DNA sequence: TCGGATGTATATATCTGACACGTGCCTGGAGACTAGGGAGTAATCCCCTTGGCGGTTAAAACGCGGGGGACAGCGCGTACGTGCGTTTAAGCGGTGCTAGAGCT
DNA sequence: AGCTCTAGCACCGCTTAAACGCACGTACGCGCTGTCCCCCGCGTTTTAACCGCCAAGGGGATTACTCCCTAGTCTCCAGGCACGTGTCAGATATATACATCCGA
């Protein structure tokens, strides 16, 4: 059983983000912050997905799946199937 | 001329106040939206419903498609409830004739 | 024949199961529409309506009036963070705001 | 020997990752993470290999918009470090807290 | 022939809004921007509801048109039929 | 000398006060016209519905509510009491209404 | 079945016509092609709407009209309109 | 001899296949004629301009082939396709490159 | 001031896997014809929106004192950035399998 | 219900550069202070919002009638879509311009 993989996202990783985002400093604390706003957004994403999945009696959660769960939330993501 | 018949869901959400409330009574605004909170959220359900056939290529909406879009468009606790009692008044139903 | 009882009866439910039936026809949802749809679509009308009801009824007695208004209404979807959350791009008419201000602008001794 | 001064760098970082299009999380550990939390909700799920990909463009992107508003934020505090209350205030009126 | 009502909207009237808004200080400069924003939101559902009534080929604005307008706009307004 | 209230306290009576009722705000008459001179840059003798001009009303009454809930946290956030141009500006950046 | 319809062939028509010089990635050929699908889907989402608030039962060119001008912004559906409502005159007029 | 109907609007987004998709989609229970081909005529325009300024972008970037960073461009840099598209997400696109003043040097 | 360090930009060359092009073919668009009722027209009505008068009376506007907070300026410290050695495990290539997505 | 055979899952091995711990400086957080201004609270003036009653007319709703447009059905065939292909656009590799930053 995975768990405490929400550590796994590098600090860097939380930097790069920031920097992309024109973050020009970035206090000790934001990393954490942002590892639980992440796990949030995750969650209700996956959460619908997976929903999507088991409406549809599959075992495989399909990109398309996402990409509805996004289109619901209000974030369609264009790239992965129509 | 007569107007013609509007339909509204006042005298049903009166009979379910009547339940949650015996003594408590019910404005003509605020039934308004009580009947515009009914009609929001059954299209809201439907048009989920509706996207749940059509994502599986379905001709026809079940209690299944009713059951996931209630799962998720209501948030937590409410999803939980409300397919509890959309699954008790459906597995009733089918006792009856 | 039969004496004809209406579905909604054989459910348990008040909301009419036939006019959600109607309406998830005309309403061309879909091509077709299972007869256990409008029967679970009307139970989760009818138990978000009890849902709120119960709530605005409870604001009403806080407030010592015995009539639903939208200040009610309001207060109930406010208060109740899952409502809130359902409700949280509609707009009440007439319902106001939640009597909130900010502590840092009340006055300090 | 020869040192960048504070912040010269991360000028430097900023216009090197709003050029670049890669995706800045490691691949493997966000997929990790998307496991530990599906499993969650219904166990041995499993994922289209662009389902993962999915979920990580997305996340990205919204988490480096979401620290455009954040920095915003920040810059009308007259600051230039982002604080946490900075994310939390703009969650708070980007209405998802 | 009506001009300039955007004027009419009085100072206490904004200061109002944001009292119930729970804003205890108002910079005498809000009044103007608060004009501008509330014009623009007015321009965007009033456009639509509109085009709802022309649409219709009718002369009047309905409230369904306000309502489908607001609908369409991303905010659900309950109190006025739909 | 007469007696007067301290800067600040009629206003935090004032917030409760408007908070407690749920009277719309704007006079009808000002915002009626407004309405019409909006909608007359869209076509010409438009009519509107009493119920039209009152649903318009309380969807602006309740927008500018709201935007100002959004602008007094970021004003505050600044640690400031009063609301300056630059909070609405702000608040409505971050919304994504500009 | 197994076939795949995409607009991408049409896309790559209109890329030919735009600029012949200029070829698209299979990535970004994919995200024009949930491109078209998106706006296809809100047009004809908001057509429905019309007919529905109308209470008619057909979609015209009326719907698809109105539609695009609720949809569009000011420039791109006044450009729209002329592009659609020249399309439609020059189809029913060459028969 | 068969002339498809996108030859004879001038089009070449397939009115038969939007045609398909307004019945199939159960949008209405009717289609008019008129109504794919004014369509699939919005659908072509939209897709013209997108291709225009992502083709723009790519020749400013001295490329010749369209990959999603100058869609992305394309669409945040047009001041009517990013209203349109403000709630979307594009793959690998990217974001645009900005600085607030406030952090640049003194 | 300013010169040195020095990252980024640009020009050339090799390569290659991606997409630009061709093909087979078949299915779904196009052509044809029909029913029939939805949409369109016309006539009617009436109700409810626009418009005015009257007047009042609450609400808005206007002036003012003044106070408290907006915020410029400063201190200063410790937090965050930059740099390094370390080492970690992500990424890649490859092999095994077989659940289960897809199709009939 | 049955078959297929895709590709998701699991694992090993190697690489290496991203991640990490740590050193250490001064950029910047923000407590503190001055101050002056502009926003508040209040009294006064005044104006146009609101109430209320009446006009009237138009346009919205309704009925009756029609018809011409679309859905169903059928035939047909070549457009469009998996397969096949290859060559050349941009990644990789190298050379090397030229602006910016920092320490003196």
């Amino acid at each position: 059983v995975l768990r405490d993989n929400i550590q796994g996202i590098t600090k860097p990783a939380i930097r790069r983000l920031a920097r992309r985002g024109g973050v020009k400093r970035i206090s000790g604390l934001i990393y954490e912050e942002t590892r639980g706003v992440l796990k949030v957004f995750l969650e209700n994403v996956i959460r619908d997905a997976v929903t999507y999945t088991e409406h549809a009696k599959r075992k495989t959660v399909t990109a398309m799946d996402v990409v509805y769960a996004l289109k619901r939330q209000g974030r369609t993501l264009y790239g992965f199937g129509g | 001329r007569r107007k013609s018949r509007k339909e509204s869901y006042a005298i049903y959400v009166y009979k379910v106040l009547k339940q949650v409330h015996p003594d408590t009574g019910i404005s003509s605004k605020a039934m308004s939206i009580m009947n515009s909170f009914v009609n929001d959220v059954f299209e809201r359900i439907a048009g989920e419903a509706s996207r749940l056939a059509h994502y599986n290529k379905r001709s026809t909406i079940t209690s299944r498609e009713i059951q996931t879009a209630v799962r998720l468009l209501l948030p937590g606790e409410l999803a939980k409830h409300a397919v509890s009692e959309g699954t008790k008044a459906v597995t009733k139903y089918t006792s009856a004739k | 024949r039969a004496k004809a009882k209406t579905r909604s009866s054989r459910a348990g439910l008040q909301f009419p199961v036939g006019r959600v039936h109607r309406l998830l026809r005309k309403g061309n949802y879909a091509e077709r529409v299972g007869a256990g749809a409008p029967v679970y679509l009307a139970a989760v009308l009818e138990y978000l309506t009890a849902e709120i009801l119960e709530l605005a009824g409870n604001a009403a007695r806080d407030n010592k009036k015995t009539r639903i208004i939208p200040r009610h209404l309001q207060l109930a979807v406010r208060n109740d963070e899952e409502l809130n959350k359902l409700l949280g791009r509609v707009t009440i008419a007439q319902g106001g705001v939640l009597p909130n201000i900010q502590s840092v602008l009340l006055p300090k001794k | 020997p020869h040192r960048y001064r504070p912040g010269t760098v991360a000028l430097r970082e900023i216009r090197r990752y709003q050029k670049s299009t890669e995706l800045l999380i490691r691949k493997l550990p966000f997929q990790r993470l998307v496991r530990e939390i599906a499993q969650d909700f219904k166990t041995d799920l499993r994922f289209q290999s662009s389902a993962v990909m999915a979920l990580q463009e997305a996340s990205e992107a919204y988490l480096v918009a979401l620290f455009e508003d954040t920095n915003l934020c920040a810059i009308h505090a007259k600051r230039v470090t982002i604080m946490p209350k900075d994310i939390q205030l703009a969650r708070r009126i980007r209405g998802e807290r």
